[PDB]
RNA sequence: GGUUAAGCGACUAAGCGUACACGGUGGAUGCCCUGGCAGUCAGAGGCGAUGAAGGACGUGCUAAUCUGCGAUAAGCGUCGG
RNA sequence: CCCGGCGAGGGGAGUGAAAAAGAACCUGAAACCGUGUACGUACAAGCAGUGGGAGCACGCUUAGGCGUGUGACUGCGUACC
RNA sequence: AGGACCGAACCGACUAAUGUCGAAAAAUUAGCGGAUGACUUGUGGCUGGGGGUGAAAGGCCAAUCAAACCGGGAGAUAGCU
RNA sequence: CGAAGGUGUGCUGUGAGGCAUGCUGGAGGUAUCAGAAGUGCGAAUGCUGACAUAAGUAACGAUAAAGCGGGUGAAAAGCCCGCUCGCCGGAAGACCAAGGGUUCCUGUCCAACGUUAAUCGGGGCAGGGUGAGUCGACCCCUAAGGCGAGGCCGAAAGGCGU
RNA sequence: GACGACGUUGAUAGGCCGGGUGUGUAAGCGCAGCGAUGCGUUGAGCUAACCGGUACUAAUGAACCGUGAGGCUUAACCU
């Protein structure tokens, strides 16, 4: 539980090698409507392969 | 011509803010608006807000060009600290520091 | 627990009051240091 | 180790659990939407076709099973006397699901459930 | 010029190291004074029942606190500058 | 004036000798923290330096080669009080 | 009638758990001992450091007690780090 | 037409150091030779201020419990309403004394506080509200008990007491 | 995190019809009983994850990283 001897900022780096935020680079464009959504998600429109689907 | 935007004291810590504001570092503006608008942390609530304070001060004060316009560099930096005091057991304290950083949005187009 | 400031002003005005404290010689010399010491609060008003 | 098993626990009791999802199916009819996270969305699922299943073949008997799972019959109400002929044709599914997107509350997957036949 | 084999063989860098350029936090150094200590020189060497030292509560154009003052309350009269 | 939540914060403009003097305000070191460029680095172990040293990258002289950065690999080497 | 029995409140702390950088500088869940007495609680007083008080443990005297705490002797003294 | 200080750089001395200079800096510095000391820091589990590390780990404070729709709004699991669900009920209900002293309420705001966000809050800004011949005290009467005119007693204070 | 099965050229999941399984004579009517209840309907009814089928819903066109015949020298075979 306790630390004996500090580490360096060295190895406190390479431990932070793998935090890294995954790209959600993979956006969707509509069969019918041309907008942008997120990939099997719906807008801020109600659009989802081209229908009014919640109207909102 | 170049432009800068910064948020000051913004109510986070370094590492944060750093993780989203890596994938955006070499970026065009418009990629970058849409790996921010679906990033789900709340660092992508505050760059974000800023990063598109910052092609305003190109559209208003530099470049109005906004299409090909770049990211070239961007870097959150460390601000002050809000030192609380937090209660541990047994009748000891502990110095809490709230945590806070800044961050600048460069914006230019090399 | 009972934790031991159970407090009052009844136990506190006739034991650290004004009149208790310059009632007697060996009590007065307080109030005549915490006037020397600057003191705002003498000892307990309200 | 779960190995083959079913029906997620979602962090309640079975007690609670099977409370929440009567008062969500009540809540689904009447309104007929709702936005939940991901896997109530997808657990609500099983556990509302068995409804309007057994509301097909309307019998007496049938009301108070409708009624023994949900103790609601104003829910009971909207149920074999709408829905009969709402879906006589559909052999199976009656919920198409969506995927609506992230709960700014608390980052959740969240969704949206729907009874199929919708013209409002 | 092409073909099989044999030997040898960089640019890759998730990160990390070092130097420079860049700030970021930080508030040390130099500089500054109506702050304070030690004394020289005279003067005083007391205030107090024709109500003290130290306080409470009020007073203005005012919300507050400090200074001053006290139902005559940031002030009255009086003789001067 | 633009952007923002008629927030915070910030970029221009105007004052001003200067806003890398902006109310957290003179000067602003070090620890610590990042950005960029250059080099080394994923078969090598070990007080992390020193002696030697290829290549690469640069400021240059004067084109003969020094200076600075890094430093593969190698010889020794078990911190201070 | 009972310093009588059973058992809540109230009280006390027996056993185990958990906790023991605690939710707490002595607790929480499961039980346990009593429960009209030599009991329990509230409020207002009295006693005082070689002194109080004690169904006596050197226990208690503001989480500290084989002599409390604050200031003053006093910058004690230290053949000792 | 640029003091100290800071920050690099070329030179220089056997070392402690010195001298010249680029940038930053914006008003003070001090030769030669001598005089006096709060005169040179790595340690003392030294003091003080600041910043690392463990670590983005642990934990979010009782295992009464949620779920949905609508609205306000820039953004809503937590705020306001409605609809059910679940928990307490010699309490986790409602009044009072103690003790706290605006903590109650409307408008408004989210920097900070609330172990999160927050339009909400016992948070900040502003205003408002507490109305008694009978309720409690103050007031008339004593207990335990404290002072204590004369007095007794004691180096002095002061102790006991009518 | 990996490995595996599918993504409308579809049985990968949920639903659904049936079977299988488990519990036992559902409810509601009528009869017998002043009544509790017993009988008939009725080995009915209800049935988690099990097995066999059915696309009813959900598993989209893309977008994306990954490229553009693969260095030096010698030998042995192509001419």
């Amino acid at each position: 539980a306790v630390q004996q001897n500090k580490p360096t900022r060295s190895k406190r780096g390479m431990r932070r090698s793998h935090d890294a935020l995954t790209a959600v680079t993979s956006l969707s464009v509509d069969k019918t409507s041309g907008e942008k959504h997120l990939r099997h998600h719906i807008t801020a429109d109600g659009y989802y392969r081209g229908r009014k689907v919640i109207a909102k | 011509m170049e432009t800068i935007a910064k948020h000051r004291h913004a109510r986070s810590s370094a590492q944060k803010v750093r993780l989203v504001a890596d994938l955006i570092r070499g970026k065009k503006v418009s990629q970058a608006l849409d790996i921010l608008t679906y990033t789900n942390k709340k660092a992508a609530v505050l760059v974000k807000k800023v990063l598109e304070s910052a092609i305003a001060n190109a559209e208003h004060n530099d470049g109005a060009d906004i299409d090909d316009l770049k990211v070239t560099k961007i870097f959150v930096d460390e601000g002050p600290s809000m030192k609380r005091i937090m209660p541990r057991a047994k009748g000891r304290a502990d110095r809490i520091l709230k945590r806070t950083s800044h961050i600048t949005v460069v914006v230019s187009d090399r | 627990m009972k934790r031991t400031f159970q407090p009052s002003v009844l136990k506190r005005n006739r034991s650290h009051g004004f009149r208790a404290r310059m009632a007697t010689k060996n009590g007065r010399q307080v109030l005549a240091r915490r006037r020397a010491k600057g003191r705002a609060r003498l000892t307990v008003s309200k | 180790m779960r190995h083959r098993k079913s029906g997620r626990q979602l962090n309640r009791n079975s007690s609670h659990r099977q409370a929440m999802f009567r008062n969500m199916a009540g809540s689904l009819v009447r309104h007929e939407i709702i936005k939940t996270t991901l896997p109530k969305a997808k657990e609500l699922r099983r556990v509302v076709e068995p409804l309007i299943t057994l509301a097909k073949t309307d019998s007496v008997a049938n009301r108070r099973l409708a009624f023994a799972r949900t103790r609601d019959n104003e829910i009971v109400a909207k149920l074999f006397n709408e829905l009969g002929p709402r879906f006589a044709s559909r052999a199976g599914g009656y919920t198409r699901i969506l995927k609506c997107g992230f709960r700014a509350g608390d980052n959740a997957p969240m969704a949206y459930i729907e009874l199929v036949d919708r013209s409002e």
